[PDB]
RNA sequence: GAGUCGGCAAACAGACUUUGAUCCGGAGAUCUCUGAAUGGGGGAACCCACCUAGGAUAACCUAGGUAUCUUGUACUGAAUCCAUAGGUGCAAGAGGCGAACCAGGGGAACUGAAACAUCUAAGUACCCUGAGGAAAAGAAAUCAACCGAGAUUCCCUUAGUAGUGGCGAGCGAACGGGGAUUAGCCCUUAAGCUUCAUUGAUUUUAGCGGAACGCUCUGGAAAGUGCGGCCAUAGUGGGUGAUAGCCCCGUACGCGAAAGGAUCUUUGAAGUGAAAUCGAGUAGGACGGAGCACGAGAAACUUUGUCUGAACAUGGGGGGACCAUCCUCCAAGGCUAAAUACUACUGACUGACCGAUAGUGAACCAGUACCGUGAGGGAAAGGCGAAAAGAACCCCGGAGA
RNA sequence: ACCCACUCCCGUUGAAAAGGUAGGGGAUGACUUGUGGAUCGGAGUGAAAGGCUAAUCAAGCUCGGAGAUAGCUGGUUCUCC
RNA sequence: GUUGAGAAGCUUGCUGGAGGUAUCAGAAGUGCGAAUGCUGACAUGAGUAACGACAAUGGGUGUGAAAAACACCCACGCCGAAAGACCAAGGGUUCCUGCGCAACGUUAAUCGACGCAGGGUUAGUCGGUUCCUAAGGCGAGGCUGAAAAGCGUAGUCGAUG
RNA sequence: AUGACGAAGUGGUUGAUGCCAUGCUUCCAAGAAAAGCUUCUAAGCUUCAGGUAACCAGGAACCGUACCCCAAACCGACACA
């Protein structure tokens, strides 16, 4: 990242029960990221934005669900999730 | 392929016909031979694959006039 | 923002105008990802403004 | 250009309300229009706690085909057809019978 | 009882996939035929 | 010129629009990844790079380039002295897809012959190559018959005739005549064609205006009944609550383009046609094939796989064995429009065509579902009402059906 | 174990388009087996049964020639004189 | 109901809700019971066979409209070189939670690999990718071949190593 | 479930088909390849580049990962002996 790509990397926080439990207990925050966002681009984006210090980023790709309904077998988009751990003081 | 570099003669088809007139598809091939032709103006031997009629043309016209036609025809020797 | 007033500005001004619009788009994305975005026309209109800026930038700097 | 436009005094020339007058409230894309007080229907609406609707037999206007109304000539007090008198640089609606503007 | 279909996606790809078909001239003909008929799936 | 945020397929949200939105048309911009796919690789939609320039200090970013082959050109460059082969750069071009039509290469069998081998099917099906909007052919070494015709292509005749044919089954002309089109130009270098200007004409891609009807009866509703009118270069169009020339959209008719495309044209410029300079391994011949309606026949002519091989207008080709006389033409160099073929595609109009088991396989989210490893095969399934006015509310029932 | 398939019975519109129970043979080998690859239609492969080549084999499947041909079988729809 | 010798015609009650067609001509996809005809619907067999390993159940409690089958508890029984736990291939969300039971489940179902919704898969060290090659593939030039192509050098792929 | 503490946690024997072992012995049917790796130089490069060692600082990208897997989720049209 060396451009306006910083604004196209993080798609938004993930609002699961596992996400909030991770935010409270540990200092990890689950974000939705672009499917072609590397772990380095996510770390830089969360540091430029949100003005925090990132300790480690782990990512995983999530398969979109199919839901064969209503004259055919549809399919939701594949999406990427990032677990972002900061320093203990920071809360993002 | 079985094509003469000088005359462009290639395989042609036709029939074998027996005494009872049974017809069999056959081919007629050119009398192709490999021959090295001396080129004085190049001080070099040029090996061509020619029919025996193509060799007669080189006798009548010369290798220089034949090779010039080969260059203009594109395909090289 | 209409392209008429966009076409008056310089390349430098246009490039900061894009960076601002991209930050607004990013902020609108964060609001939408938590249900805290009351509007919805801003998402579509912010990306039309980015398209407008990029169109002028393409044709101004040939 | 539409001969009958939104917010126009019209008269119903065909249907159950034939003779009634009203103002065009809505113009639709299926050659239909909504006229105030014309073509009321009783719609049995199931109440919902959301949206603030209490249900009941709600009465509302039903869309009417555009050709079943006519523009109303208040001068002659009867239905009139609409032409288009294209001026030097303007197009405006005139009554066929009197060749006078509708507006 | 072993049946005739013993799936292997690698073998399936190498025998019937898009690049296997495009490699030959009769394979390109299959893709032309299946495009002309309008098959949604072209290869497997 | 007043609505709008596409459809299934709406519901709520949030908005836009007479500072002219949605929408329609022209021109631009953007245009991920795969695919000829072309930086290298690959199990298509993925993986890994390099070079240049710029900008960041970290672990990169932006822009461009990086396939192969052909042609041309420049620089280098062996065995080998000069060279050449080769190598590197650059410029131009090509590759792939598409239903048919065209030219060409290869080329069946079933079948028919009441069996079958010659023959037929048939130079068909199919495979392959190349080209173009058409292609091919084309300006007599052509017919004719002692009279003449006058390039090519296509239609009708001649005629199922002459002929051909295990003279079986079959195949099948030409001369001559009537038509459609019409055009001839050069190798002492042209008619044309292509491209780029350029002068005018149209045409196409959005649109605009567009006449004239009331009362009455039945009826849910009138366009239908009855009575009386009007328009028509517009009267058998589609809708509208039943059947409308006059209610709406249209129709006849008349207008319309900022911009792009196209076709005709008037000039101009190069480029090409272009093979140079009138045709030699050519004409003729022998052998073996193929084609000519013609299957060796008494077999001319064309063509060529093998082998040979002239003459030079005082010459040569043909006129169906062949010879003589006569007539007619000038091959071995080229270019050439029209009449002709086809329709995957776009528009309009039409039908003694279908109307949901029909018509496309497919009226419907169909080459889909499904079947198959795969090539491939391959469905079923339309209609409430004029308008959702799509049944508030009460009761039984599992807060069901 | 694993590979195999000699006997009986069952099953035969099966649990199964070839199985099961009980017995049976080989079980360091000319062994069994996974992954990947090569060979195919007058062709392949065959310790050879005309076996096998996707439940299809004295010449696979698929589409085309193709509506092959059928002196054979079946069928052929309203009325009256 | 009626008329004709017949194919058939005519009148009318009910249903239906917008089209039909005299007469005389003209055209035909013009008449069906058979073709082991084709498509759909529905019978008969018959409420019959069967409900898919003879490892096996009993009770109590709960929930629920409803419990032989769901959950829990107390017993019983079965496998244990598997009927347990994994890796690969193959599959692809079937995983977990809430709501639910029409259809699916060879019965019922409150239960489910079933329906609706949400959630869930985190790697420098595991496995790939990347490096290297086997068989084999493709293969610049090249050689060969009517065309399509065949073979193959330099190379470049290709794990099961 | 909830959050602190948490005793003992030692000897003997037996013992693999696992490891030493890609070893050893023996046989005949004679038992991958390439790279990584170590080392040597050629063209080049010669204050350079590069190499070595020490210290400091930082990094390790991308894809898979749920679940079934002698199975009701794979191949058998089935929740299929
Ligand atoms: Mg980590
Ligand atoms: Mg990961
Ligand atoms: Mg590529
Ligand atoms: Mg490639
Ligand atoms: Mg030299
Ligand atoms: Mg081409
Ligand atoms: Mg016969
Ligand atoms: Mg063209
Ligand atoms: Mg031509
Ligand atoms: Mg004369
Ligand atoms: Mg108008
Ligand atoms: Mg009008
Ligand atoms: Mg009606
Ligand atoms: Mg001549
Ligand atoms: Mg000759
Ligand atoms: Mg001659
Ligand atoms: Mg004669
Ligand atoms: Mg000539
Ligand atoms: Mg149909
Ligand atoms: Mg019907
Ligand atoms: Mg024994
Ligand atoms: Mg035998
Ligand atoms: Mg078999
Ligand atoms: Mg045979
Ligand atoms: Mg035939
Ligand atoms: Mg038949
Ligand atoms: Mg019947
Ligand atoms: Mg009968
Ligand atoms: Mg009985
Ligand atoms: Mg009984
Ligand atoms: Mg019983
Ligand atoms: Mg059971
Ligand atoms: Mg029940
Ligand atoms: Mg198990
Ligand atoms: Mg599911
Ligand atoms: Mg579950
Ligand atoms: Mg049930
Ligand atoms: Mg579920
Ligand atoms: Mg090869
Ligand atoms: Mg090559
Ligand atoms: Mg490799
Ligand atoms: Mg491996
Ligand atoms: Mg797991
Ligand atoms: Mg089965
Ligand atoms: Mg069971
Ligand atoms: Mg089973």
């Amino acid at each position: 990242m060396n451009q306006e790509r910083v604004f196209k990397v993080l798609l938004g926080p993930h609002i699961s029960e596992k996400a909030t439990g991770l935010a409270d207990g540990k200092s990890q925050f689950v974000f939705k990221v672009a499917t072609d966002a590397t772990k380095l681009e996510i770390k830089k984006a969360v540091e430029s934005l949100f003005s925090v210090k990132v300790q480690r980023v782990t990512t995983l790709n999530v398969k979109g669900k199919t839901k064969r309904t209503a004259r055919g077998l549809g399919k939701r988009n594949d999406w990427k999730k990032a677990y972002i751990a900061l320093q203990p003081g920071q809360d993002l | 392929s079985r094509v003469c570099q000088v005359t462009g003669k290639g395989p042609v088809t036709g029939n074998n016909i027996s005494h009872a007139h049974n017809k069999t598809r056959r081919r007629f091939l050119p009398n192709l031979q490999h021959h090295r032709f001396w080129v004085e103006s190049e001080k070099r031997f040029v090996r061509l694959r020619v029919s025996a009629k193509g060799m007669r043309i080189i006798d009548k016209r010369g290798i220089e006039a034949v090779l010039a036609d080969l260059r203009a025809r594109g395909e090289k020797f | 923002m209409k392209a008429n007033e966009l076409r008056e500005k310089s390349v430098e001004q246009l490039n900061e105008q894009l960076l601002g619009l991209l930050r607004d788009q990013f902020n609108l994305r964060m609001q939408k990802a938590t249900g805290q975005l009351g509007q919805s026309h801003l998402l579509s209109q912010v990306k039309r403004d980015i398209a407008r800026v990029k169109t002028v930038l393409n044709q101004q700097a040939g | 250009m539409q001969k009958i436009r939104r917010d126009d005094e019209v008269i119903v020339i065909a249907g159950k309300d034939k003779g009634k007058r009203g103002k065009v409230l809505k113009v639709l894309a299926d050659d239909r229009l909504v006229v105030g007080g014309v073509n009321l229907i009783k719609r049995h609406t199931k109440p919902n706690p959301m949206l603030g609707q209490q249900g009941g037999i709600v009465e509302k206007e039903a869309p009417l085909h555009v050709s079943n109304v006519a523009i109303f000539n208040t001068e002659t007090s009867k239905a009139d057809r609409v032409g288009f008198k294209v001026e030097d640089g303007k197009k405006i609606r005139v009554f066929k019978s009197t060749q006078k503007p509708v507006q | 009882m072993k049946r005739t279909f013993q799936p292997s996606t690698l073998k399936r790809a190498r025998v019937h996939g898009f690049r296997a078909r495009m490699a030959t001239k009769n394979g390109r003909q299959v893709l032309s035929r299946r495009r002309a008929k309008g098959r949604k799936r072209l290869t497997v």
